[PDB]
């Protein structure tokens, strides 16, 4: 067939009318990020000729690519190391959850370090960690920092996120009750504190709710973690690939040297050398360059994990749709085999109503607009709300400022403002 | 069939018409049952705190069990001529698997930082009375040199 | 080694050319490193099969230093994009991003030039003298409930007041700084109080 | 089409699938790339009259 692009609607724009939410929604949604990939190295003599003097000798009379190739793998294994230095390793300090956990209703557990020691990682990283499944001169190199070092510091900021906010990500950690927390991110979403003081149960509720759907989700819905299996994936079939590249001809008699130099005369057996030499160096140069600019991805995209670390977990972004669908609220972080994922918690407006507005409203002759807020009508009664919540307020000199008369601005309407 | 390696028992069970096994890579593995594995090779690194602060340097053989051949074993190989202390320091000289090295040559596991608990209560909170005016340096690189090559001068001459 | 990222920039680009100019006087598998004793040497035939065995070695080590150039450049390329988004919103502007421009609350910061770089001097506020209060998300006055326009309600043993939210400023509550958004009977945590009415 | 580069090249190794692979995960990135930029939305508005 050919695709759809999506629903189509038609939305009503009148040039008077307005639709304002009266509910909300706490979505979490889940980003996943490569920070880094897995450190191989090749040894060139060892690759192109396997522990023989004399293709080891044509190799050096050869020229210097070995030490091209070894200096670039070296470099592509420290900047993986660097790279998950600077995505994990920000916090300065480790800190530790409190044993109380009081968090006005908003339960943590899924996130937080078990207790039990499932080597010190919660259990949704548990599960991030179970659904993605991981001779030659080639070896592994470790990564520096291990797996429990990674929940650590993963554990050390989601509790600095909890009990300090975004205090912590810019100088001494700042205890908070985590429920003015809320009201802060509300305050810096667009609203009132008073929908948090109302709603906080109902707030704690459909966070819960949502943690548990992404709960739901890991455990049945699987190949939610296809950009990283995708890395590790491109990874093994370019060794792979490499490692089948070792055993051709390349135009030679045989594709095993020893064999050739146990039955081929020098002259004979170094022209064939030189010909194992030649093909071999090109695939090594090939798998290089692959893995270069592979390595410059993923460095690219382990900048970017670190920008969304440092502005969606260790604060409040503004930025839309870089932490997540939505309102951005909070973030938290948990580690996985090589990347990260972010939780994100978002606020969606929802049950929305129709409202007649007015830009300013015309009273004793002069022009009344909202301080914050907006002018909407229900029936024959008009009010001020706020701009993401429906909480209608009665028009009053404390809440509108006047500017001018009602003669110049367009739309607007007679209405009385109360004086208190 | 000529080669290096070591001969070792086989488990596997081969076929009255088969005499050479191969594993992926199309290489030799079993031969008649004799498996045949080579001998441990790997890097050697090299650990100094640098010439002017000390002469003494330790040796770290990655992805080799060099028990065969001051010894510490890490998940990242092998460790001669550094002591291991029980301390967490800051990391000085990264070797690997959570491990590094700092100057005699100790080794040691890394230190992830200061660990303090928040008193984290309700209707309590932290609000500082002091303001500190900090002044950060960044390094960005913004262009390189330019250099331009003639390849038929380059190559030819 | 306070410029050591241009340092290594520089290092990088001059190993790059050294190892160009060591591959040049390589043999290649040739007789020779040098052409000129390759053509008084052999006769056309021979002469010419070292000079295509010369040349495809050559060619293939400028291919691998354009090549390595090319990543090279097109990280610096991004590290430039990095620097320029930088000066625009902290040298231009205030960054409200956290962690984008120092580490703590970004106030401006000062560009100074460098070999072949640019050094950010950033300028950020950072909490200091760090003070525990005992707070309350609202106050009950009067059988309603009064939340801060902007700030925390904070007490220090005895009495209440009104702070903000990075520095200690401690005021009386009164009806200006404080609205009202309902009763006591929903609010966890309500405290009662007075608040003035100038 | 010529039997004798299929010979030489059967023997020369697998170049040519690194090669399709290479161009297949660019025109798949590319592909993606399109659709981050400009579906940013799941429902087509369409202004009124
Ligand atoms: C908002 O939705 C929830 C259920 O998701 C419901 O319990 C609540 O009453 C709704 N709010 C209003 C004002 O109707
Ligand atoms: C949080 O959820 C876990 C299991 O989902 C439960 O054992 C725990 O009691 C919950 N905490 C609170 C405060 O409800
Ligand atoms: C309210 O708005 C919706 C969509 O914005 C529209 O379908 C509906 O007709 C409106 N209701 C009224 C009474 O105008
Ligand atoms: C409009 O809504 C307000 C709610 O604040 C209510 O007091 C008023 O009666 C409503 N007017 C009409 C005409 O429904
Ligand atoms: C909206 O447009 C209509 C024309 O259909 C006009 O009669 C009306 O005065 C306009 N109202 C405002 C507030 O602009
Ligand atoms: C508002 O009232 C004034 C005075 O009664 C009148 O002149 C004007 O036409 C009214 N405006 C509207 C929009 O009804
Ligand atoms: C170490 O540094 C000192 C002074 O900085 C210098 O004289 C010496 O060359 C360096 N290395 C050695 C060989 O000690
Ligand atoms: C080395 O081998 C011994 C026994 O052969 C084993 O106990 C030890 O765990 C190995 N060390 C490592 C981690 O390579
Ligand atoms: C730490 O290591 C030392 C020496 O390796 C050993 O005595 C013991 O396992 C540990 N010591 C202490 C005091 O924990
Ligand atoms: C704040 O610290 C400065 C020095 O940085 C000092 O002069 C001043 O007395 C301090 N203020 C308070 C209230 O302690
Ligand atoms: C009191 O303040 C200190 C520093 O000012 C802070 O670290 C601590 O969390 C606070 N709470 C206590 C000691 O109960
Ligand atoms: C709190 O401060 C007020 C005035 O700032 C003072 O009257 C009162 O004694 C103080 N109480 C305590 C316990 O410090
Ligand atoms: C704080 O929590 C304790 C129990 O942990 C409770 O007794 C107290 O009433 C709470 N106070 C406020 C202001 O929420
Ligand atoms: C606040 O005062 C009202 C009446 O004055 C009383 O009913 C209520 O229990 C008081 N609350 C507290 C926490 O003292």
């Amino acid at each position: 067939y050919t695709m759809s692009l999506g629903a189509e609607n038609s939305v009503a724009y009148s040039n008077n009318s307005i639709a304002i939410p009266t509910n909300f929604t706490i979505s979490v949604t889940t980003e996943i990020l490569p920070v880094s990939m897995t450190k191989t190295s090749v040894d060139c003599t060892m690759y192109i000729c396997g522990d023989s003097t004399e293709c080891s000798n044509l190799l050096l009379q050869y020229g210097s690519f070995c030490t091209q190739l070894n200096r670039a793998l070296t470099g592509i294994a420290v900047e993986q190391d660097k790279n998950t230095q600077e995505v994990f390793a920000q916090v300065k300090q480790i800190y530790k959850t409190p044993p109380i956990k009081d968090f006005g209703g908003f339960n943590f557990s899924q996130i937080l370090p078990d207790p039990s020691k499932p080597s010190k990682r919660s259990f949704i990283e548990d599960l991030l960690f179970n659904k993605v499944t991981l001779f030659n001169g080639l070896t592994v190199l470790p990564p520096l920092l291990t797996d429990e070092m990674i929940a650590q510091y993963t554990s050390a900021l989601l509790a600095g996120t909890i009990t300090s906010g975004w205090t912590f990500g810019a100088g001494a950690a700042l205890q908070i009750p985590f429920p003015m927390q809320m009201a802060y991110r509300f305050n810096g979403i667009g609203v009132t504190q008073n929908v948090l003081y109302e709603n906080q149960k109902l707030i704690a509720n459909q966070f819960n709710s949502a943690i548990g759907k992404i709960q739901d989700s890991l455990s049945s819905t699987a190949s939610a973690l296809g950009k990283l299996q995708d890395v590790v994936n491109q990874n093994a079939q370019a060794l792979n690939t490499l490692v089948k590249q070792l055993s051709s001809n390349f135009g030679a008699i045989s594709s095993v040297l020893n064999d050739i130099l146990s039955r081929l005369d020098p002259p004979e057996a170094e022209v064939q050398i030189d010909r194992l030499i030649t093909g071999r160096l090109q695939s090594l140069q090939t798998y290089v360059t692959q893995q270069l600019i592979r390595a410059a991805e993923i460095r690219a995209s382990a900048n970017l994990a670190a920008t969304k670390m440092s502005e969606c977990v260790l604060g409040q972004s503004k930025r839309v749709d870089f932490c997540g669908k939505g309102y951005h609220l909070m973030s938290f972080p948990q580690s996985a085999p090589h990347g990260v994922v972010f939780l994100h918690v978002t606020y969606v407006p929802a049950q929305e109503k129709n409202f007649t507005t007015a830009p300013a409203i015309c009273h004793d002759g002069k022009a009344h607009f909202p301080r914050e807020g907006v002018f909407v009508s229900n029936g024959t009664h008009w009010f001020v709300t706020q701009r993401n919540f429906y909480e209608p307020q009665i028009i009053t000199t404390d809440n509108t400022f006047v500017s001018g008369n009602c003669d110049v601005v367009i739309g607007i309407v007679n209405n009385t403002v109360y004086d208190p | 069939l000529t080669g290096t390696g070591v001969l070792t028992e086989s488990n596997k069970k081969f076929l009255p018409f088969q005499q050479f096994g191969r594993d992926i890579a199309d290489t030799t593995d079993a031969v008649r049952i004799l498996d045949i594995t080579p001998c441990s090779f790997g890097g050697v690194s090299v650990i100094t705190p640098g010439t002017n602060t000390s002469n003494q340097v330790a040796v770290l053989y990655q992805d080799v069990n060099c028990t065969e051949v001051n010894v510490f074993q890490t998940r990242a190989g092998c460790l001669i001529g550094a002591e291991h202390v029980n301390n967490s320091y800051e990391c000085d000289i990264p070797i690997g698997a959570g491990i590094c090295a700092s100057y005699s040559i100790i080794a040691y596991t890394m230190s992830l930082g200061a660990e303090n608990s928040v008193a984290y209560s309700n209707n309590s909170i932290a609000i500082p009375t002091n303001f500190t005016i900090s002044v950060t340096t960044e390094i960005l690189p913004v262009s390189m040199t330019k250099t331009s090559v003639d390849c038929t001068m380059y190559i030819c001459g």
